This record gives structure tokens, sequence and C-alpha cells, in this order.
RNA sequence: GGCCCCCGGCGCGCCGGGCCCGGGUCUUCCCGGAGUCGGGUUGCUUGGGAAUGCAGCCCAAAGCGGGUGGUAAACUCCAUCU
RNA sequence: CGCGACCUCAGAUCAGACGUGGCGACCCGCUGAAUUUAAGCAUAUUAGUCAGCGGAGGAGAAGAAACUAACCAGGAUUCCCUCAGUAACGGCGAGUGAACAGGGAAGAGCCCAGCGCCGAAUCCCCGCCCCGCGGCGGGGCGCGGGACAUGUGGCGUACGGAAG
């Protein structure tokens, strides 16, 4: 007999719409290491001749990691949160769930760990979250 | 902030959540061999908080160690001597079963410093415990301040001289009156001091 | 003179102007904060209670308190904890039962 | 055999004591070994006082030493606090610190700033760069009037308040020491079935009519 | 006392690069280690005596909480540490 | 109905490292008697000692209070003097037996996890170039690999801390 906090995972998102959460999260990937050696060279070139700061409006990205997440969800800063359905060690992520919902927060959870891994360009990830987020996807984030 | 409700998590065993996943991983465990080389720690908060850290030379032993006492191992019972030593059963170790996985951990990784260990499930026969180790050579570990001195000489094999945590606490170390039999460092400290005749020149 | 400084008594000591101070911060030890009630209720409703904790209850639903706090006693070990665990729970049965009035 | 009139006497030699005997022979020379190493570490902090930092004023706790007063082990962050010191400057210029030592009254927190005015007045700092005075000392205090300090930094000592002589009032000489000190002694050990005893009598005067 | 040889750490000017703001006041926030403590029992240990410490088994925490305050226990105040 | 990602495992005379064994006077963790004394002897004593097993270093262990106290309070550890053959334990017999305060030797303090903030800021490996060799480091480069959000680094730790 499972728990329903345990249980509560196996109730993932259907295909079709983990495919348009997944498609919609593709465009808030994190910089890699190589893209962010390119804009850190372009603001030491740029901050040289001429601008000088050029904060340059830090773009929306998916903030992923449990311990991240979860600090997101209790400022009530998360629009929504992916959560992992196959975390091997399963106590990092059950209290979300029932987190989420106290703190509002909208919540879903997804097949594969190793899919949010790839969104963070790493092998696994428990969680991401999506914070404000560009205005030509906040019709489609609604929608989600 | 998810460390702090991992550790209010496991301060609940006795709930449903709790113990199926206490019975499952214990069965696991059970099917594997005595010691094993674990992927990761089972509880990583509980792991950080006794000094682990994510990164390369510090690795993960699960150690399976009997549960009960320690029978005299005398042939027949037969203690041969006066009636208060006949005692053959009911006696205690007196080094803790997490102190015992440490111990059996370091024996086989010999090459490997044992910083700390936890509790991760019990049967009615078996203690399941988690041992931190790390590699001392390693240039993670080697080129860290703050690290660096577990890779000194002197700390070599804690878990067999009693410096680990669990090992400590049989070693009866402590400050103030319930822990008088250890002024000096140890027992055996204390009780050569307490036992010496200072026979100073000028009697 | 009428009263001197005394060695015994009733005040009793060598007079010397008390020096009051805030207390020290690890006296601060153990206070409940608001983040840490929170972390602790939630944990509460994801895992629920344990079956002595609800055995416990069922004492205090029918109002069996003595029976109960012998119960707890014999669970937790000592006469404090255990007044203290009686009066939690007696505490979650009276939330649930406003809860259910409304 | 006890032998006529004697001492019951209780040796404690039962134990194989002579295995583990102290012989002393090597006290000589470790009074030679700690002196030889008291006079390179002063030579090593070269101005500073050779027996270390300055300690704070303190009182002996017990009833049998309480009157006495005696060097502690470093001031505490009261003192320091109120002194104008940086609790991590301090142990820079040669001041103990005790971060878990309490002020519990005034006059010895007072005391022991007195002190560590002092010190600081009598302090004589040199700066980092010696071709660079930044805000130690001037170079007229510092040429010769640096020299390091042998004994303890400004060493504690018993003092006593000497009272003249008083013509002796007529309360003093009708005040009762002892019928005090037996009624003292009697009011603390009756104070609290006293109180109870009063109590009592007061639940049954509230309800004595009816 | 002399001469010879080797090795090591002390100041100055320069060298190669790192090296990043400190204090006081006020305001707003944030604060802690769990099969662990503790309890029962058993065995050993201690000067520790209605049980000093250690360990096995069973129970099993709290957060104005917890531990200690050398006689077991209830209530109450205080002290001290964390 | 094969191809990928991850997880958990396996093999290799894979690349590079590390452990083993000796000594063991001193030190640390266990295990642990009986002779002996009690004019017998069983608890006690011998003794947490001999023997036995493991693990170190030039010292080790301990160590910066979940301390002592009850005072007008002291203030990590270790060692010496004293407390003191005392409080206490004990067929309360034989016997055993500390601590606090005090005076000295020495004196030194700190770091994490957690809570948070900072675009993982972090680390290892491999090739290339330069400065060096003497214990192999410094600097730069690589749309070079890997670790790592199941949490690296900086700030910061109960003496409070952070931000304005
Ligand atoms: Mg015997
Ligand atoms: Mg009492
Ligand atoms: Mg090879
Ligand atoms: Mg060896
Ligand atoms: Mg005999
Ligand atoms: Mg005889
Ligand atoms: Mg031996
Ligand atoms: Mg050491
Ligand atoms: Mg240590
Ligand atoms: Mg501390
Ligand atoms: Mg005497
Ligand atoms: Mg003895
Ligand atoms: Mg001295
Ligand atoms: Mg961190």
């Amino acid at each position: 007999k499972v728990p329903p906090a345990i249980n509560q995972f196996t109730q993932a998102l259907d295909r079709q719409t983990a495919t348009q959460l997944l498609k919609l999260a593709h465009k808030y990937r994190p910089e890699t290491k190589q893209e962010k050696k390119q804009r850190l060279l372009a603001r030491a070139e740029k901050k040289a001749a001429g601008k000088g700061d050029v904060p340059t409006k830090r773009p929306p990205v998916l903030r992923a990691g449990v311990n991240t997440v979860t600090t997101l969800v209790e400022n009530k800063k998360a629009q929504l949160v992916v959560i992992a359905h196959d975390v091997d060690p399963i106590e990092l992520v059950v209290f979300l769930p029932a987190l989420c919902r106290k703190m509002g927060v909208p919540y879903c959870i997804i097949k594969g760990k190793a899919r949010l891994g790839r969104l963070v360009h790493r092998k696994t990830c428990t969680t991401v979250a999506f914070t404000q987020v560009n205005s030509e996807d906040k019709g489609a984030l609604a929608k989600l | 902030g998810a460390y702090k409700y991992i550790q209010e998590l496991w301060r609940k065993k006795q709930s449903d959540v709790m113990r199926f996943l206490l019975r499952v991983r214990c069965w696991q465990y059970r099917q594997l061999s005595a010691l094993h080389r674990a992927p990761r720690p089972t509880r990583p908060d509980k792991a950080r908080r006794l000094g682990y850290k994510a990164k390369q030379g510090y690795v993960i032993y699960r150690i399976r160690v009997r549960r009960g006492g320690r029978k005299r191992p005398v042939p027949k019972g037969a203690t041969y001597g006066k009636p208060v030593h006949h005692g053959v059963n009911q006696l205690k170790f007196a080094r803790s079963l997490q102190s015992v996985a440490e111990e059996r951990a370091g024996r086989h990784c010999g090459a490997l410093r044992v910083l700390n260990s936890y509790w991760v499930g019990e049967d009615s026969t078996y203690k399941f415990f988690e041992v931190i180790l790390i590699d001392p050579f390693h240039k993670a570990i080697r080129r860290n301040p703050d690290t660096q001195w577990i890779t000194k000489p002197v700390h070599k094999h804690r878990e067999m001289r009693g410096l680990t945590s669990a090992g400590r606490k049989s070693r009866g170390l402590g400050k103030g009156h319930k822990f008088h039999h250890t002024i000096g460092g140890s027992r055996r400290a204390a009780w050569r001091r307490r036992n010496t005749l200072q026979l100073h020149r000028y009697r | 003179a009428l009263r001197y400084p005394m060695a015994v008594g009733l005040n009793k000591g060598h007079k010397v102007t008390k020096n009051v101070s805030k207390p020290r911060h690890s006296r601060r030890r153990g206070r409940l904060t608001k983040h840490t009630k929170f972390v602790r209720d939630m944990i509460r409703e994801v895992c629920g209670f344990a079956p002595y904790e609800r055995r416990a209850m069922e004492l205090l639903k029918v109002s069996k308190d003595k029976r109960a706090l012998k119960f707890i006693k014999k669970r937790v070990g000592t006469h404090i904890r255990a007044k203290r665990k009686r009066e939690e729970l007696s505490n979650v049965l009276a939330a649930m039962r406003k809860a259910a009035a409304k | 055999a006890p032998s006529r009139n004697g001492m019951v006497l209780k040796p404690h030699f039962h134990k194989d004591w002579q295995r583990r005997v102290a012989t002393w022979f090597n006290q000589p020379a470790r009074k030679i070994r700690r002196r030889k190493a008291r006079q390179a570490k002063a030579r090593r902090i070269a101005p500073r006082p050779a027996s270390g930092p300055i300690r704070p004023i303190v009182r002996c706790p017990t009833v049998r030493y309480h009157t006495k007063v005696r060097a502690g082990r470093g001031f505490s962050l009261e003192e320091l606090r109120v002194a104008g010191i940086h609790k991590k400057v301090a142990r820079t210029i040669g001041i103990s610190v005790d971060p878990r030592r309490r002020n519990k009254s005034t006059e010895s927190l007072q005391a022991n700033v007195q002190r560590l005015k002092e010190y600081r007045s009598k302090l004589i700092l040199f700066p980092r760069k010696p071709s660079a005075p930044k805000k130690g000392d001037s170079s007229a205090e510092e040429l010769k009037l640096a020299t390091q300090l042998t004994g303890p930094v400004m060493p504690v000592r018993n003092v006593y308040k000497k009272e003249k002589a008083r013509v002796i009032t007529e309360e003093e000489k009708n005040f009762k020491a002892f019928a005090s000190l037996r009624m003292a002694r009697a009011n603390a050990r009756l104070f609290g079935i006293r109180a109870k005893r009063a109590k009592e009598a007061a639940e049954q005067d509230v309800e004595k009519k009816k």
C-alpha cells in the first residue's frame, strides 16, 4: 500500500501536455558555459568601448534545483513548478506538491528527471521552476 | 530551503510515508552484500550535515552489521574462573554498532579516510549505516584548505582509534562532573595519572 | 547601624550594583521562528501522526485524559514531555473539531 | 598484625605500584629547558611583553576566596565594547579576550575598563612599515622608550581600603550582632513555611463566613 | 681564536601576478546537527551512592525547547550552558 | 522496433594514484584473567592490570562548555603542587577513592552544515605556449572532456549574522 505522498508521483502529465510544457521550457534554458563566455567577452568589449555597465535586461531563465525552487515557492515567486516523477531518494520532493499547493503556485509532475536534466544541460534535475516570462509566451504559459 | 523540509521529514520515522520508505529500503539493502558502495548518499542532507560535499574524492559505503549483544566466545560457555565472570550471554560490547560499521568500512578501504556515518535503516537482525569516506590523495581534497586536515598522516584510521563521532561516543569523553573518568584525554590517561607514584627528588 | 550586610539570611551577600544587559544569543536557542513553524506544519500534514499519537487521541476523544497521560508518559518517557505532548494532541483534536463545525 | 597502640594504617600499595613510579631526576633539566624556551620566546617577540597579553581583574569564585582578586583568562566583550576596542583588534595589540565571560555587576565591569584604558595609554604601537608611520606612534616615544616588559603586564594586586579610627556612635553600640545573625538564620529557614501557613490561613479567612 | 666549504630563516629598492572596504548608529529581516535526546530494562564500569559512564534491546521527542543544578517524585521560581 | 537520455550495476594487464608489512619505549581503540589479599571463601581485591587483537605520531590523545558553581562568581585542553588518603564506595570487612575552588607551567583560537543572497560565482582531468624544475608550481589559450542544481564556491556560525 503506497501512501498518497509517494503515490502522487505516478500521476504524471500526459504526453501531449508534457510536449507543450517542454517546448515552452526550451525557450528559457540556462545558458551554457560556451555562450556565457561569449556573453562575458562581449560585455568586456562593450565596457572597454564604450557603453559601460549596460545591464541589458538580464533575460528570464528557467530556475532549477530543489533548493532553489523551494525558496521560490516559499516566496511566491514561481509561476509554475515542474517536478520529476522518478527522484530515487524520494524525500527531496515529497513535500513539494503540498508546499506548492499551500503557497498557491501551480505545479505539475512530469515523466523523467533525465528530461529535466537536458533542459539545464546536466544529467538529472529534480525540479525546474518558471519565474516571470517573456510577453510573447505569457499566453502560452497561461494555457499550461 | 529544501534541506530543512527533508530534515523535518526524517524526524517522522513512524509516519505512513516514512514507514513505507524505510521498509522498502531495508528490504533492498538486505538483498545486497554486507559491504557495498553506494552511488550517492541516501540522505544527502544528513550526509552534508556530517561533513560530506558533493565533489570528487567523497565516496559512500553502505555497511550492514548484525544486531544484538556480544556473546563471550568461549568453548561450551565455560569461562573458567570465579562466578562473577561466568557471564556468557547478556553481555554487551563497549562500542556501538555504528562504530563497528565504520571500522568495517575503513578496514576494507584502507586507502580512504572515514569521515562520519549515519543511520539509514534497521531490521530485527541487521542495522544499516552509510559511511562517508574521503580519498586523501585526490587533488580536489588535497588542494582545498579546510579539507587538508584529513590528508595528514595522524588522521589515518580514525575509526580504529575511536576518533570519529560514532567511535568517540564510547570513550566517556566530555566536560564536567559526569565525565571524571577521562580527565587527561582518556580512561587510560586518567588511570595512569591517578595510579602513578610521584617520587620527587626532595620528598 | 540598624542593618548590616550579612553572610546569612534572606538578603545575604555582598552588595554590588547589578549590570543589566541583553541576554547572550546562545540563550535564544530553542525559540520557534515563523519559518520553522511553517516548515513543521508542512511536514505534519504531509506525514500525519505516529500510531501511538493516534491512539492517545482516541483516549482524549472519549475524554480519558488521565489514561491518555499514562499512555503518553509510558511511550515518550517523562512526565514533563508527556504533558507537553498531551496538550498538543488536545490542540489538534480541538482544531479539527472547529474545522468540521463549519 | 597490630602491635600495642598505633594508628590503623591503609597503604595503597596493593596494585603493582612499582611499574608506575615517576622519578624526578629530570626536574633540574626540565627547569633549564623551560627557562631556555622562555628566553627564546622573549627574544622572538622583541619589544612585546615577555609574559604575554594583559589579563583582566577577576574575583575568585567561592566563599573561601571571594575576598581575593586575581588575573582572569581574558577581557569580556562587554568590557571591550565600552572601552571602545574591537574584539578582533584587541588580540593584535596584546589584549586577551574571553568571549564567554559575562559581567554580572558594574563594579567589576568598570574596574576592567580602567585597566584597558590604562593599558591603551601605556601602549607603544609601531607602524607596520617603519619608513611610513601611518597612525601608530611618533618616532620619539618609540626610539628609546620601547622596552620589553618583564613580568605580568600591570600585575593584579589586592588592595585594602584602610579605615581611620572613628568615635563609636550609640546606634553601633546597641546593635545586636549575635541576635541578628540568629534571627536572620531563622527567617531564611522558616520563610517558605511561614508563607504557606499564611496562605492556608487566607484560604480559611475568605470563606469563614457562611 | 683563525682559515676553508656547504645549507637554512630574518629589512631595504625592484620584480610576476594576485589582494578588496572597515567601523559606529538606526531600521528591516534570519537563526541551527533525530532512531538523536530522553525513558524502561539488561550487562559491564565508576568514588558516583533509588543507578557516574558505556553498550545491547524496546519505546521514542520538543522548540519561550533541550541538558545540567551529586537522594527517587510532583508543582514552582532561579541559575547555567546550547 | 530499433535508436537515444538517465538510473543502478559489471569488466579491463585501461590513464594516473593510493593501502598492505615492520618497529612498537611513549600514545589511541577494544578484549581481558587468575595467582594474590580477605589469615577459609563465593561479592570484593588483585584490576580495567598480565596475556590477546587492531591503529598512529614525533609525540599521541584531549580541547575551545548541552562546564564549574551558588560566589561580590569563574571561564578550552594538557601537565605539576594542593585539595586528599578527603567526599564517597565497600561481606561498610579486607580494601578502594575522585572532583571543584586556590597556586603555578603553557597559553590561541577557529571552521562547516543549516537559514539566506550572489546568472555554478566552484572543482578535477587532458592537449598548446611561456617562466621555472629540483619536492613539480605560476600565467595565458582550447565552440577541449568531466564533476556538480540529489548543490560547488564567496559572505556567514550562536561571541549573534545579513541587507539597506
Ligand atoms: Mg571476584
Ligand atoms: Mg535534590
Ligand atoms: Mg593501469
Ligand atoms: Mg600497520
Ligand atoms: Mg585468601
Ligand atoms: Mg593464607
Ligand atoms: Mg598488553
Ligand atoms: Mg592531535
Ligand atoms: Mg580532537
Ligand atoms: Mg561553541
Ligand atoms: Mg591533610
Ligand atoms: Mg578499582
Ligand atoms: Mg604563566
Ligand atoms: Mg552554500
